[PDB]
């Protein structure tokens, strides 16, 4: 069984740097694992994830 | 270049708005020209199986194989004869058989790419990268479009369906396939075949691969199998500008049919089919192939026998001309599950701009 | 891509010619047109670029003096010696020696040669067809006892069993598993091989670890066999063999046929 | 050409049918509610026969009455029936004989074995037997071929062989063997006598069994001649290929059409799916040519007889068939089964690929995968059978019962397994 944080604490702080790797997409934005604290889902909203073909 | 003129078959009184005929059998041939291309319009020649999706697929495949074949020369440029060969490449695939919208803008798509990266740095880590992307082009019109139509399909299809299919198109025999063994649902599927072509007998044959209940159907006899019957969806080839399917074969026929009795039509398609010219009727562009496809008895399509059949210009004027690609209606199909998830027929080129 | 390689000897079946020291199995005049000079016109007919000749022990530079006086050739045709040749040993011992040099798929084509055939529609078939390996069986002689057996399809057009009448037992044997599997098999025996290969790009891992192959015939065509135990390693498509059928007056040279060769070729 | 007898070989082929024939014979059972010979009956009509000559040996009074029930005994007909006796269990060499010691022949005779279903226009053959002799004095027999379906790979329990010409079309030998069932055998040998006076040999082994013979007067002065002989397709044509008498020739014929005869149960089964899809052009349920009988072609590949109730909420699949006076309730869901005429039915028979022939009672609750029911056979309550398995005559099924694959009833009121009177395989009881 893979689990546990990668760092030192499960829940992540301010500012700080993460990977996610995206399953499935459209409906709020991105609510996915993440590889750089942890296994619990974090989200992003169909507004914060675009920076300038959206979808593909 | 080859050769060119001389053909048999009369010109013909009615329909002669395209060329008919083209290169078949292999004969003094320019060296420079890559083989993959020449395996593919011999193929192309006399296909079964391909019908516009895959196509387009196998042509992108090939212009990779070339790319990573190709390799800078010391005299001429990256960007000095690749355009020329590219031209070269378009006027014998149109020599052999008349192309589609999307393989029209995937060459478009490919000069772009031409033009973005500029002749200065290094030649290795530039094709490294060009074909990294072309795969991830790859990726996301067709395949994850293919997936978002299926997800599509998947919310609109009820629990245990009656499907009635035509052609060859992957899209429809992956959904299908889906809906067989992924999802576990009951099925039927009625799929109807034509004389020249045996797309419907393919289709069935892979259902059958997978364990499906399949209804084998013809033209003479479809108001039999209607008279029951409560979702149809068509082998889609393009949306024109107005709202109408150039499509192959006798599906106007099944259009009409479904219009007439109770239930609308459903057409599934992908985001690059779309095209921007415009027309109404089948008489306006006609793709035309040869009229020994329909000299034999049926049964399968090897066969040489010695009956009756087999005269062209013998017989006091014979002509025995079929069409391939036929016009839909635009009132009839209502349905349209795209990249862009949701929309209608009706709405002709409203994805158009959003590209 | 594409390339040929073009088998010579030394005449030993042929009774009256062949034991001159001067004169080799390739270049010979049998009636008036030589006997190199129809596989040459073959080989540009078939549109190949790199053709590579492979020869025996005996003569070394003649061959080379042909290719290159009295004949249009306009290729860039190269004339090779390997040196593991011992006659009792056809070719399949050079073909074993010269696998690196293959890039893509080879033609073998031997130095006799008497064709009157259409080459173009081989080596489509062989092209299309999706197959590793093809021959020709042409008809005996029309014009006016133990000969050869050969096996047919016909519908897709294959080959199963080639095996002659030199060394086999008094009563014909079939096996049971080759049968059930392809349950049609027409056995002719008015056929006669004309010895002309076709092979794809998977057939050089076979050469270099396994050799069994005699004159060509024996372990080429014949282990095709997935049935019964499967206990050889194969590359993959599955290995089929196939054969095509023409009707026009063109064969092989072997023993008293050269005659009837010159009495055929003025017409 | 006018003026035709034939001899039909009928019931010969008993316990390779294990599960049946006790009281009712092999022959006298029907395909599709129609009885076997009546096929052959048709087919003798076409050709057109003057004088019908049948062999009637076990169960044989059944036969004759059912002979006699027939509309052929009355003078409308050109052509009569004549039985012959024998004793029980047979070769067919032995009948041959006394046929020729009682002497009824001249010229031209049809000998069929077995039981053949066929919708070959036979007058054109009739025709090339006649040419064919026309050409040289020393000829005997005709036979017949047909193109197999697809791959034989499904029959397994028929794997004949046969090596034959393009020019004159001869045949020279047979072979058999099991492969799959059993891997033992790799070996067969063929006769080095003549080759260079054929030249063409065509060797085929996807070739349907049919054992039919239009045959000239030889053929009982040669089994008078050597008595040695039992079968005719396994040691009399190949010992008269083989210098029996030197000069004499056989013919071989091929047909594309549909002909195929019976000797097992999944061949069997074959057939009658073949008869529920459209394969048969002259022989056709709607076509009704009993004339007793009331069927009529309908859409989805369902057989409709004259006068069937079926209860409301019901669904239906593909290659069906439903006879006359059938009381079905509420239930059924009907997918590639022939029902009999005659059946009364509860609620609720989950079906798939089954067969019931005439005059069955089907209680209540049964999940049938892939069975036969033989008739006057009653299905009581909780019923559920595998693939392959065969009820025979008359067997009253209780309550509860289940079995698995290749389970085999019997039909004597002696040797298999499940017993006709009460309760099977739960409780051993009769004779």
């Amino acid at each position: 069984t893979s689990h546990c944080r990668f760092y030192e604490n499960k829940y992540p702080e301010i500012d700080d740097i993460v990977m996610v790797n995206v399953q499935q997409i459209a409906e709020m934005g991105a609510y996915v694992k993440l590889l750089e604290y942890d296994n619990i889902e974090g989200m992003i909203l169909l507004s914060e994830l675009s920076r300038r073909s959206i979808q593909k | 270049p080859g050769i060119s003129s001389v053909i048999p078959t009369v010109l013909e009184q009615s329909f002669d708005n395209s060329s008919l005929i083209s290169v078949k059998e292999l004969l003094l041939n320019k060296d420079l020209i890559h083989p993959s291309i020449l395996l593919l319009t011999s193929h192309l020649a006399h296909y079964k199986i391909v019908g516009s999706i895959p196509r387009c697929i196998a042509m992108l495949e090939v212009f990779q194989i070339v790319i990573k074949d190709y390799q800078t020369p010391k005299g001429t440029t990256l960007s000095r004869n690749l355009t020329s060969y590219l031209s070269h490449q378009i006027d014998l695939l149109k020599k052999a058989r008349p192309l589609s919208v999307t393989m029209g803008n995937a060459i478009r798509w490919l000069k772009q790419e031409i033009s973005l990266i500029d002749p200065s740095t290094p030649d290795k880590a530039a094709k490294k990268d060009l074909c990294e992307k072309i795969g991830q082009f790859a990726k996301e019109k067709i395949e994850l479009a293919d997936q978002l139509i299926i997800d599509n399909a998947s919310t609109q299809i009820e629990e245990s369906t009656t499907i009635v299919t035509y052609g060859s198109s992957k899209v429809l025999t992956e959904l299908l396939l889906h809906n067989a063994i992924s999802l576990k649902k009951n099925i039927k599927v009625i799929v109807v075949d034509s004389r020249p072509l045996f797309e419907g007998r393919k289709m069935a044959e892979t259902l059958r691969n997978a364990g499906v209940n399949v209804m084998y159907a013809l033209i003479t006899s479809l108001d039999t199998i209607f008279n029951d019957v409560d979702y149809v969806f068509l082998g889609a080839h393009s949306i024109l500008s107005n709202g109408f399917l150039y499509s192959r074969a006798g599906t106007a026929m099944l259009a009409m049919s479904a219009k007439r009795r109770n239930i609308p039509v459903l057409v599934c398609c992908e985001s690059l089919k779309f095209s921007q010219r415009v027309q109404l009727d089948s008489v306006t562009f006609n793709e035309l192939a040869d009229p020994n496809d329909l000299v034999n008895i049926d049964y399968e399509n090897p066969v040489e026998r010695r009956g009756n059949k087999g005269a062209l210009l013998n017989q006091f004027i014979k002509e025995r001309k079929f069409e391939k690609k036929k016009l839909a209606m635009e009132n009839k199909p209502k349905g349209n599950k795209i990249g862009g998830k949701k929309g209608s027929e009706g709405e002709s080129k409203d994805a158009s701009n959003e590209e | 891509s594409i390339q040929a390689f073009v088998f010579c000897g030394k005449g030993s079946n042929l009774a009256p010619m062949q034991h001159s020291t001067r004169l080799p199995k390739a270049l010979l005049p049998i009636g008036n047109r030589p006997m190199i000079e129809y596989v040459l016109d073959w080989c540009d007919q078939a549109d190949f670029k790199e053709i590579s000749v492979v020869a025996p022990v005996d003569e070394i530079e003649l061959i080379e003096s042909g290719l290159t006086s009295f004949l249009n050739s306009n290729h860039s045709h190269h004339l090779q010696d390997p040196k593991k040749i011992n006659f009792i040993s056809t070719g399949e011992s050079l073909q074993k020696e010269l696998l690196p040099r293959i890039n893509g798929d080879f033609v073998i084509l031997p130095c006799d040669f008497v064709t009157d055939i259409p080459p173009q529609v081989l080596v489509d078939q062989f092209r299309n067809r999706d197959d590793n390996n093809l021959a020709m069986t042409i008809y005996y002689k029309n014009s006016l006892k133990q000969q050869q057996f050969f096996t047919v399809y016909s519908e897709i057009l294959l080959d199963v069993y080639s095996q002659r009448d030199v060394t086999k037992t008094k009563y014909l044997q079939i096996r049971s598993h080759l049968l059930w599997n392809y349950p049609n098999l027409t056995v002719s025996t008015k056929l006669l091989n004309s010895f002309i290969y076709f092979c794809s790009f998977e057939l050089c891992q076979l050469l270099k670890l396994g050799p069994q192959s005699m004159s060509r015939q024996a372990s080429f065509k014949d282990p095709f066999t997935g049935n019964q135990q499967q206990q050889n390693p194969p590359t993959t498509i599955f290995i089929l063999p196939n054969e095509t059928l023409f009707i026009r007056a063109n064969n092989l040279n072997a023993y008293m046929d050269a005659n009837r060769f010159v009495l055929k070729i003025k017409s | 050409e006018d003026r035709l007898q034939a001899v039909v070989l009928t019931d010969s082929y008993e316990t390779r049918f294990m599960p049946l024939t006790a009281v009712k014979p092999r022959c006298l059972l029907p395909l599709a509610n129609v009885p076997l010979i009546e096929y052959t009956l048709e087919f003798l009509a076409k050709a057109g026969v003057h004088e019908v000559f049948l062999i009637c040996s076990s169960h044989a009074n059944q036969i004759n009455d059912y002979i006699e029930n027939s509309k052929w005994n009355l003078p409308w007909s050109p052509f009569k029936i004549t039985t012959i006796m024998s004793p029980e269990a047979r070769c067919t060499g032995d009948v041959m004989r006394d046929l020729d010691n009682r002497g009824i022949i001249t010229g031209d005779f049809i000998l069929v074995s077995g039981d053949v279903l066929t919708n070959i226009d036979f007058s054109k053959m009739l025709e090339f037997h006649k040419k064919m002799h026309l050409q040289d004095k020393d000829h005997i027999s005709t036979m017949c071929l047909s193109k197999a379906s697809t791959y034989p790979k499904t029959r397994t329990i028929e794997p004949a062989a046969f090596v034959l010409d393009k020019s004159t079309s001869r045949c020279i030998y047979y072979q058999d063997l099991p492969l799959p069932s059993s891997r033992e055998k790799t070996s067969i040998q063929i006769d080095p006598e003549l080759l260079d006076n054929v030249d063409e040999f065509v060797i085929r082994n996807d070739l349907i069994d049919c054992r039919i013979d239009i045959c000239t007067s030889h053929v009982p002065l040669i089994f008078q001649e050597n008595f040695d002989y039992q079968s005719l397709r396994t040691d009399f044509v190949k010992g008269v290929i083989s210098s029996d008498i030197l000069g004499k020739h056989i013919y071989a014929y091929l047909t594309d059409e549909y002909a195929v005869r019976v000797e097992s149960w999944q061949t069997y089964d074959t057939i009658s799916q073949d008869f529920l899809g459209r394969w048969c052009y002259p022989l056709v349920l709607d076509s009704n040519i009993q004339d007793d009988q009331t069927y009529s072609y309908e859409s989805r590949h369902i057989y409709k007889e004259k006068d069937v109730v079926l209860a409301q909420s019901c669904k239906i699949g593909k290659c069906t068939a439903i006879g006359s006076g059938t009381k079905i309730g509420e239930g059924t869901k009907i997918e590639n089964s022939v029902i009999g005429r005659n059946c009364q039915i509860g609620e609720n028979i989950r079906i798939k690929n089954s067969f019931i022939w005439d005059d069955c009672i089907i209680g209540n609750n049964s999940i049938i995968d892939h069975s036969l029911i033989a008739s006057n056979a009653t299905l009581g309550s909780n019923v559920r059978l595998n693939d392959g398995c065969i009820i025979g005559f008359n067997v009253k099924i209780d309550d509860n019962m289940d079995l698995d694959r290749n389970t085999k009833i019997s039909a004597s009121p002696q040797d298999l397994d499940d017993q006709t009177l009460a309760v099977s395989i739960v409780g051993d009881k009769g004779v």
